[PDB]
RNA sequence: CCGGCGCGCG
């Protein structure tokens, strides 16, 4: 499992409704990608484009704030647990 | 201004401020998923302040003196990892400085620095003068001069060894500048770590435990071994 | 004139010496002192940020980068002279400090009667900390000072209460303000009354005052505040967070502090140790949140001069930020630093050893708070 | 071995007085 | 008059038994400098002899590691005290001196029966304290050497305790001229200048 | 040290080479017998030295350290003698034995027949033992010190913004 | 020798953006705690987050520690010491200048609580604790490796 | 213990106590002093036991801890055995009591068969007495191993692990190495010992308004370990809300959290509270791999007492309580005033009441390591009981001195520093820096030189001297895991030497840091540079960075520019390059392209060293 | 066969009282102190080192002013650590001393003044 | 000149 991380500041651009909705391993909501998703960060300087890998989550919405170096998005026994 | 700055490596913005955009408005916590929230207070993290370094105080050295410029008053780590790759380049410019400043006002005046008791007029022109007036020359005056230089200056004035060649910000950097290297004052003083070389250890102290009685002593007064 | 602005500390200088004494219901062994340190981490609330002579807020206010000067007479013996060598290499200006060859420094003549079938003592010649004269007053220092600073141990003798009246007079002639950092000694907390009529003459001539919780509270009233703090619900309670039984942090409201508001007033501070500072000014009030922590070091931890860290470190800021008196924001910005030097100095054994430095206080104000609060 | 020689001669120099 | 010149220019005695001298040699032509200090740090540091005692016999001892009645030291507190006498001397071969006192005092080093050859560096220093009187006979042997070696002494013949040496330039690179310090510590025995001399 | 020699402590070297002193002795009409040879060699006399380095020259030694994993575990050296009471070791034949110099100890062995003389000289010198039997790799490969030293020679000039502060808009050597 | 190579405190080397990463590591658990409290999420969830948010902001700091050596400090000690193939490896390194990620309890499990903090800050006493797990675990593994 | 560190022999001394209390008369369902003394039972080779009125003979437990039998030194040692299996809360711990009263169970069924328990018993263990810290550290070991105990090859997997019941009891660095670890162990430094058998650690207790608590310190079983929060942080932390909200790490039920300070019942406070005697003599442990600790900690019970002894510069100030709970030094057990002092005893009185303490000169270890004392009073001083009188074999002050402070440099030299080899100067020889004495024994003239070439210093059994300089093959270690082989012994001017001039005594591998992962040696001798400018000692306890982040870098790095300022030393510290320096060849005189590490660290000389290992065999 | 470890005596103000009142041939040191008080621990150990030197040419006493607030506060105490140096003639006045004191001082008020 | 037990080193 490797992360894809944001390789600038700006914000982020994609569309919504090519993606979807599904409940990350760590109980976040998210965007599951079966296609080519292009997602577009708007940086300081140029506009910049970030392919997104299909069967892979998308943890990020359309139009959010984003670091460089943040995770954007992620590509892909029995234990007992006591609360 | 940009794109000669640029092509000559002279100081400039990474990104030109011209040619530059905002990030238009994003998200305002009110469409925005609960994990992609801002919270509402600001939160102790234990990072919040950025870790001192020797980069960021040569850095704002040399911002001062006017040899670089950096895009604000503290250095960012962008800077700090750009100063860090080339750094030997700007001491290299300060050493040379230093040697030309030497050649040009002569060893008395150079010297004269690590030397405080030395109060006559130390130009080229005064030593031309002397030595008109009294015969002696410039290695007879600056022989005279260092013998009125203290073991401490002498020792200060080792960084302009040909062989250790110190960095001339360095030599003159001032206490308050040098005490952010590593942040300044501890906050648990060092007073309390501090003990004396010839200190004998008093175990009658608030840290140690009662004295250890004799244990033959301390069953005999028990009343349970008889003499 | 130079920077910093000077203050100036009036009364007694003495090495340690606590003057806030109470009972307390929790002692350890009479004879083993490395028990003692337990209450050092587990204090009695009145010596929760212990305050001392001004000699000790004058050290600490020239640690914390300010300029100070101390008012007192000592004798010409040993003793004195090595208190004024104490206070020369902490960088407090000596000027101000007048010597009696005659007298012997903190000793005290008393005479031993036995009234009513119990023992009792009377001074039969005060100490030369508790003799000084209007005569022998630094008038340079006083023109000087920005700041007058005095504890309520001078009001325990009168040549000195006369003393400190006209130093008082000569001060506001020049224009100083006067700091008034109670710190009532053993006698003063016999009855609230008594101490109400021999504080209010100084209570009504001071412009900034600092007073403990409790000596609040024993000036206001004890009762009411201790039978407030232990009232508890009987059903529920009226919000969640009283649910939680979280410690009391009542923050006094002027309509209470009004008995002991005057005119002059510019600032009142009520400090509950390091943990809590209430402010009062004649237009706003609030409190500023502290912490401590002494369990971080409990082998070396000693709250002594912690009340004088505080105290030195609001002087260092007054001096410097005249704002204070009128901005909430900045008052409660500027008493983050105060904080922060009485943390710092719990973490030392003495009270003059473990005061901070300027440099270790601010690092210490940046580390504890998050930085919209600096 | 004459170029050393000569470089620590001169430390056993005297002045005339 | 010369064109180069040598001169002391710091001369200090911080204690009986450590000198301290610095010493100025301008001008130099580039390179000469580091060789001359490098030369003359070896010289100091190895090449300069000294005297000390080596050997010490005593008569009703039965071994090193044994007790004197009214001597507050054992003997071998006394044999290290022997040890740290600093002397000086100008000539070879293994000369004997002699220590034969009586109690109660202190033994200093001005207490040592010494040839005409041999002197005292310190007259203070300490070898024994006798607390009754007790005779106390002890022979010496000292002789001059180099570098470290009747009960045997370690003795350490080097009587510079450190060196060090700094190269400045000496100004504008007409000849690229140099100026050469040279700090010299020395336990006494022979003053900074006599070491600079002698190597 | 070569690569082919080793050092060897006198207490140990005299030991492993007792009779070899004894006939070095005897041969040279320098002890009378046995006995007196063997009482001379007891006594450390600075004869016996010269014997036992004379006959130490061409007579190789094994050395081994103890977990012997591999055939480089025991290897053979031509001995020398060294002043002390360890044996020096080559640092380029450690990785072999898998030996480092923080405690660890060696045993020794001398050939004494002339066949195992010329085994241990023809065989098991570690001049002929360059490659590993495992792989084929290289054994006595620079590591670690000399590595760096090796490094750092190599390390060509400083290039582009790491050697001018400017965008440039060297001596000639004839051999 | 010539060179002669050396190790100072100076020349361990932290990634710039060490502080900015652990921070944002700290602000997604600070975040998920709350909306566990909440009942938003259940145990395992908030169990797998804290483990892999930190495993991979560990894993990206020993990704960046040869880049950042190699353009801001090529000549760096530490970087020469390993680079060159002589002494250590990156993960050593990693353990020195980055952080020393998560430990493992006896049973296999995962402890869930990181080792934010390398050899050059210091470990905290809870952190010092639990890498005693893998210091246990070598001196036995070694005693069954032999045998 | 609730307020100050317990003396590290007061199991032992409780554990006997109790069994002279109870153990007597619940295996008799009247004891007289014993006749010969202390001394005089090693003396001439007898037990020190007292009457039982005449039933048999009782051994008498030293004030140390330790039993004598036929003047022979013996410990009895604990035991762990079954009361999820591994929890400590399902063990018991079977002290010197247990065993005891044991044995007079099987005694009543006396003199012989204690006789014959000290001697075949493998709970009793000859005391190590190498070095003081070896002499404390030897009572404080439990054992899984010994009758009705599991045996390596019974050893199950899962135990040798840690066990988080194990924290605050039972050190989890501290373990045997070979086929017996992770089944011998050692007790904390604040651990106890309590009336079930079960281990105890002190916390603190924090608790609500309304209740009087009087002492907050109460210790925990590992029972009810489980079922408290317990913290380790600090209160350091503020935002907008207050300070009953912020977050902080705790242990609760086998596990990791992170809550919030409102749910923390009890708090770890104390400094050396989870490590045993030899991790908590380890200066910026928390700088060094967890994996190094442990051999730190042996490699410190293999030191050699030198000669002359001197305290290390930088520590962690645990050193005066080794010496005092050790024996070593002289301890007074009346006060009054010091009226005469010499080398074989010293007079003290007071309150009419005047006693004669012999001193011990050159005597004889276990471990033919030899052991002197020397007076640390004079005459006319005045004494309270329980303050120290004469420091012993490696002892300074009242502190544990097992090394020397020398100037090192970290570089390569020539590979004379291969690996592990240590290259050092000849002025560590015949400045006799590390010499020290080594005396065996044979079952002659007195003072006679023997050709084992030594002098006989002892008749009664032959007892030898040994005189022992530092040499090539020797091994030296420093408190950090770092220890190594002297392979090359130089002269002074051929050493590097500093811009003071001064050439350093050792030159250690730069190499062997990265690889071994421990980074507090490299504080510590930047430190210990600073401290013999400013003529500074410091003694720290571990894990400083609970103050402040890099609070062990803000101590090195101002405490060096304070000896460099003040003693006018800029090489002392760089800016450019804060605890290095550049240095010179003392071969050449020029000097080495990168600035060099150094400083004055703690070297210790160990017990492994040649002319014990060198052999060789004709036939 | 013990030695106790402390030499300094806890009185109360009643014993206090009968100590002053009766027949005195040494002078009699009176220390004030409170457990809770941090200075307090410094004037225990100079204390026990002043005992133990007067043996028995000085008495050295301690009162609790948790135990005795009242009679502490009429012996005009004013704050801890606070000593009173009780002259064996009643014709003379005590002296009183404030604050952390050295041990010469103590050694000089005792030797001319007592 | 034989075996057990304990402690260590690589
Ligand atoms: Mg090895």
């Amino acid at each position: 499992a490797e992360h894809v991380r944001a390789p600038y500041n700006g914000k982020i651009k994609f569309n919504e409704d090519l993606v979807h909705p599904t409940r990350t391993r760590h109980g976040h909501p998210a965007f599951l990608c079966y296609i080519d998703l292009s997602v577009i960060i708007e940086s300081e300087d140029i506009i910049h484009s970030v392919t997104i890998p299909p069967k892979s989550f998308l943890l990020v919405q359309n139009d959010q704030y984003v670091e460089s170096e943040q995770v954007i998005a992620e590509i892909r026994e029995r234990v007992r647990k006591y609360i | 201004g940009f794109e000669l700055d640029k092509k000559l490596g002279r100081p400039h913005p990474f990104i030109d401020p011209t040619k530059k955009k905002q990030i238009e408005t994003t998200l305002t916590s009110d469409e925005s998923w609960w994990n992609w929230r801002k919270p509402e207070k600001e939160q102790w993290s234990r990072w919040q302040r950025r870790r001192p370094d020797v980069e960021t105080v040569f850095l704002k050295a040399m911002a001062e003196t006017g040899q670089v410029k950096l895009y604000g008053k503290e250095p960012t780590l962008t800077e700090t990892s750009l100063y860090r790759a080339r750094r030997h380049l700007f001491k290299e410019e300060r050493l040379q400085a230093e040697r030309e400043r030497l050649a040009k006002e002569g060893p008395m005046a150079f010297y004269s620095e690590w030397v405080k008791a030395w109060k006559r007029d130390t130009s080229r022109e005064a030593v031309q003068k002397h030595f008109e007036e009294t015969g002696e020359d410039e290695n007879t005056q600056l022989i005279e001069m260092f013998s009125h230089q203290t073991d401490r200056e002498y020792r200060i004035m080792m960084g302009t060894d040909v062989r250790i060649k110190r960095d001339p910000l360095a030599m003159r950097m001032k206490e308050d500048q040098i005490k952010q290297i590593w942040g300044g004052d501890p906050v648990y003083p060092t007073i309390n770590y501090i003990q004396a070389p010839d200190a004998v250890m008093d175990f009658r102290g608030p840290d140690f435990h009662e004295p250890t009685p004799n244990m033959l002593s301390y069953l005999k007064e028990n009343c349970k071994v008889i003499s | 004139y130079d920077d910093p602005p000077l203050v100036c500390c009036f009364g007694a200088v003495q090495k340690e010496f606590v003057p806030v004494v109470r009972v307390h219901d929790n002692p350890m062994h009479p004879d083993i002192y490395s028990q003692w340190k337990m209450l050092q981490w587990d204090p009695p609330e009145f010596g929760r940020a212990p305050g001392g002579p001004p000699s000790n807020v004058a050290i600490s206010h020239v640690r914390l980068g300010g300029r100070a000067a101390f008012m007192g007479k000592v004798g010409g013996d040993d003793y004195g002279e090595e208190l004024v060598l104490m206070m020369n290499k902490e960088r407090v200006q000596t000027r101000g400090v007048k010597f009696d060859e005659g007298a012997s420094t903190a000793c005290t003549r008393v005479k031993i009667k036995f009234e009513d079938g119990k023992m009792k003592a009377e001074t039969v010649k005060e100490p030369p900390e508790d003799s000084l004269l209007a005569s022998e007053l630094n008038l340079a220092v006083l023109k000087e000072a920005r700041i007058f600073h005095f504890n309520s141990e001078v009001l325990t003798s009168p040549t000195m209460e006369s003393t400190l009246f006209k130093a008082i007079q000569w001060s506001k002639k020049f224009g100083g303000l006067i700091f008034f950092d109670l710190n009532l000694p053993l006698p003063l907390w016999r009855s609230r009354n008594e101490t109400r009529k021999l504080i209010k003459k100084s209570w009504d001539e001071a412009n900034i005052i600092e007073v403990s919780q409790q000596e609040l509270e024993f000036l206001l009233d004890e009762e009411y505040y201790e039978r407030r703090r232990n009232y508890t619900p009987q059903y529920f309670a009226e919000d969640f967070e009283q649910t939680k039984n979280r410690r009391d942090y009542y923050h006094y409201t002027p309509e209470e502090i009004k008995p002991l508001w005057h005119d002059d007033l510019k600032l009142l501070v009520v400090t509950d140790g390091t943990l809590r500072l209430h402010y009062y000014t004649p237009k706003f009030d609030g409190v500023v949140v502290g912490t401590e922590d002494v369990l971080i070091t409990p082998f070396t931890c000693d709250r002594t001069g912690s009340g004088d860290a505080v105290v030195a470190g609001i002087m260092r800021k007054l001096t410097t930020c005249p704002e204070m008196f009128e901005d909430q924001d900045v008052l409660e910005r500027q008493l983050r630093f105060a904080v922060a030097a009485g943390i710092i100095s719990q973490w030392t054994i003495g009270a003059v050893r473990g005061f901070p430095t300027e440099s270790a206080t601010q690092n210490l104000k940046e580390q504890v708070y998050v930085p919209s609060m600096w | 071995s004459r170029n050393l020689i000569n470089l620590f001669i001169p430390f056993l120099h005297v002045e005339e007085e | 008059t010369r064109t180069l010149q040598w001169k002391c220019v710091e001369s200090r005695r911080d204690s009986k038994r450590l000198y301290y001298g610095r010493f100025i040699l301008s001008p130099l032509m580039k390179g000469q400098a580091d060789t001359i200090g490098i030369a003359m740090r070896r010289a100091l540091l190895g090449e300069i002899e000294g005297t000390c005692i080596t050997r010490a016999k005593f008569e009703n001892i039965p071994h090193d590691y044994s007790n004197i009645v009214g001597i507050q030291e054992s003997v071998h507190e006394i044999l290290m005290n022997l040890n740290e006498i600093v002397l000086k001397s100008n000539l070879y071969g293994t000369r004997n001196a002699l220590i034969c006192v009586q109690g109660p005092g202190y033994i200093t080093a001005r207490d040592i029966i010494l040839p005409p050859s041999v002197e005292i560096v310190d007259n203070t220093q300490h070898i024994a304290t006798l607390t009754e009187p007790i005779n106390l006979c002890i022979g010496l042997k000292i002789e001059r050497n180099r570098g470290y070696s009747s009960y045997p002494i370690d003795a350490v013949f080097m009587p510079v305790q450190n060196a060090n040496h700094s190269i400045h330039s000496y100004g504008n690179g007409n000849e690229k001229q140099e100026i050469l310090f040279i700090e010299i510590w020395t336990n006494g025995s022979l003053t900074p200048k006599e070491a600079l001399h002698e190597a | 040290l070569s690569l082919h020699r080793c050092g060897l402590p006198r207490e140990i070297a005299i030991e492993l080479f007792q009779t070899f002193v004894i006939r070095g002795l005897i041969r040279q009409h320098l002890a009378s017998n046995i006995g007196v040879a063997k009482s001379q060699i007891r006594e450390k006399k600075p004869i016996v030295w010269e014997i036992l380095q004379e006959v130490m020259q061409g007579h190789p030694v094994l050395l081994n350290r103890a977990p012997t994993l591999h055939r480089l575990g025991i290897q053979s050296f031509q001995p020398i003698l060294v002043e002390g009471r360890t044996i020096c070791l080559h640092p380029l034949v450690c990785k072999g034995f898998n030996a480092d110099f923080d405690g660890d100890q060696m045993a020794v062995h001398v050939p004494l027949s002339l066949e195992a003389q010329a085994e241990a000289r023809l065989l098991m010198f570690s001049h002929m033992n360059l490659l590993s039997p495992a792989i084929g790799d290289p054994i006595s490969v620079p590591t670690q010190d000399m590595l760096i030293g090796l490094y750092v020679l190599t390390s060509g000039t400083r290039r582009g913004i790491c050697a001018n502060r400017y965008n440039p808009c060297e001596p000639f050597f004839c051999n | 020798t010539a060179t002669s190579i050396s190790l100072g405190i100076d020349d361990l080397l932290t990634i710039p953006s060490k502080g900015w990463l652990v921070q944002d590591a700290e602000q997604q658990s600070l975040i998920l705690e709350k909306h566990h409290h909440y009942g938003n999420v259940h145990a395992v969830e908030k169990l797998r987050q804290s483990i892999e948010i930190w495993y991979a902001t560990s894993e990206y700091l020993r990704q960046e520690m040869n880049p950042n050596f190699r353009m801001t400090d090529p000549f760096n000690p530490v970087h020469m010491m390993s680079f060159s193939g002589a002494r250590g490896n990156a993960s050593q390194v990693h353990q020195l200048v980055g952080m020393r990620g998560l430990m493992s309890d006896p049973q296999g499990q995962m402890i869930d609580l990181p080792i934010q903090s390398n050899l050059r800050e210091g470990l905290s006493l809870t952190e010092y604790i639990i890498s005693c797990y893998g210091a246990r675990k070598g001196v036995v593994d070694t005693a069954v490796r032999t045998s | 213990g609730t307020s100050t560190i317990p003396g590290f022999n007061q199991i032992q001394f409780e554990g006997f106590y109790r069994f002279i209390d109870q153990g007597l008369i619940e295996e008799l369902s009247q004891l007289v002093e014993p006749l010969i003394k202390e001394r005089d039972a090693v003396y001439e080779s007898l037990t020190y036991s007292s009457e039982l009125y005449f039933i048999g003979n009782i051994p008498l437990m030293n004030s140390l801890g330790t039993f004598i039998v036929n003047g022979i030194y013996r410990v009895v040692i604990n035991q762990i055995l079954q009361s999820d299996m591994n929890h400590l809360k399902n063990k018991r711990i079977r002290s010197v009591a247990d065993l005891l009263q044991d044995q007079l169970g099987l005694a009543l069924a006396l003199t012989t068969t204690y006789e014959s328990f000290f001697g075949l018993h493998p709970l009793s263990q000859v005391l190590d007495r190498t070095n003081p810290l070896t002499q404390i550290v030897h009572g404080r070991k439990l054992s899984y191993l010994g009758p009705g105990g599991l045996t390596g090859r019974t050893a199950n997997f899962r135990i040798r692990d840690i066990h988080p019941s194990h924290y605050g009891r039972i050190c989890p660095i501290d373990t045997s190495e070979g086929i017996n670890v992770g089944l011998i162990g050692s007790l904390s430094i604040h651990a106890r010992i309590g009336d079930w058998g079960s281990l105890e650690s002190p916390f603190y207790e924090l608790v609500e308004k309304s209740k009087k608590a009087q002492i907050r310190m109460l210790f925990l079983s590992p029972s009810q370990d489980e079922y408290y929060m317990i913290a380790a942080g600090n209160s350091l932390a503020l935002n907008r809300g207050i300070q009953e909200e912020q977050v902080v790490p705790a242990r609760y039920r086998q596990e990791f959290l992170t809550i919030a300070w409102e749910e923390v019942h009890l708090r770890s406070i104390f400094p050396f509270q989870y490590f045993s005697i030899g991790a908590s003599l380890i200066p910026f442990i928390e700088h060094n791999d967890a994996n190094r600790a442990l051999m730190s900690s042996n490699m410190q019970r293999q030191a050699v007492p030198l000669s002359r002894s001197e305290k290390c510069i930088v520590g962690t100030g645990l050193e005066r309580q080794v010496a005092l709970d050790s024996g070593v030094p002289a301890i007074a057990e009346h006060e009054g005033k010091i009226l005469y002092t010499d080398t074989e005893k010293i007079i003290l009185s007071g309150n009419e009441n005047t006693l004669s303490i012999p001193l011990i000169m050159y005597q004889r270890s276990n471990k033919n390591t030899c052991m002197h004392q020397k007076p640390q009073v004079r005459r006319g001083k005045c004494i309270k009981k329980g303050q120290i009188l004469a420091d012993g074999a490696a002892t300074v002050g009242g502190e544990l001195a097992l090394g020397k402070n020398v100037l090192v440099a970290y570089m390569p030299w020539e590979g004379y520093n291969f690996e592990d080899a240590v290259l050092i100067s000849e002025c560590l020889v015949y400045g006799d820096i590390y010499t020290s004495f080594h005396i065996r024994k044979y079952e002659v003239m007195l003072g006679s030189w023997v050709e084992g070439r030594g002098r006989v210093i002892d008749v009664r059994r032959v007892y030898i001297s040994q005189k022992r300089e530092i040499k090539v093959g020797d091994k030296v270690a420093g408190r950090h895991g770092n220890k190594g082989i002297i392979s090359k012994i130089l002269p002074r001017q051929d050493m590097p030497y500093l811009q003071d001039g001064r050439p350093v005594d050792m030159v250690f591998n730069p190499l062997g840091v990265p690889s071994r992962m421990n980074v507090g040696q490299i504080f510590e001798c930047s430190l210990g540079l600073a401290g013999s400018l400013l003529d500074r000692h410091y003694r720290i306890a571990p894990f400083d960075e609970r103050y402040e982040q890099e609070a062990s870098r803000k101590l090195v790095f101002s405490e060096l520019y304070e000896a460099s300022k003040q003693t006018a030393n800029p090489w002392v510290f760089e800016p450019e390059y804060p605890g290095k320096s550049r240095i010179f060849d003392g071969r050449t005189g020029d000097p080495f392209e990168q600035p060099v590490i150094i400083g004055k660290p703690y070297i210790l000389k160990l017990i492994h060293q040649v002319d014990d290992k060198i052999h060789g065999r004709s036939s | 066969f013990v030695r106790e470890d402390y030499l300094v005596r806890k009185l109360s103000a009643q014993e206090l009282q009968d100590l002053v009142k009766g027949e005195r041939k040494v002078p009699l040191i009176v220390d004030f102190y409170a457990t809770w008080c941090g200075p307090c621990i410094l004037m225990a150990q100079e204390l026990e080192m002043l005992a133990v030197e007067y043996e028995s040419n000085a008495m050295i006493v301690k009162v609790d002013t948790d135990d005795e607030y009242e009679f502490a506060r009429d012996m005009q105490v004013r704050g801890l650590p606070t000593l009173f140096f009780i002259s064996p003639d009643p014709s003379k006045d005590a002296i009183r001393t404030e604050g952390l004191i050295p041990l010469q001082m103590m050694r000089d008020i005792i030797d001319n003044d007592m």
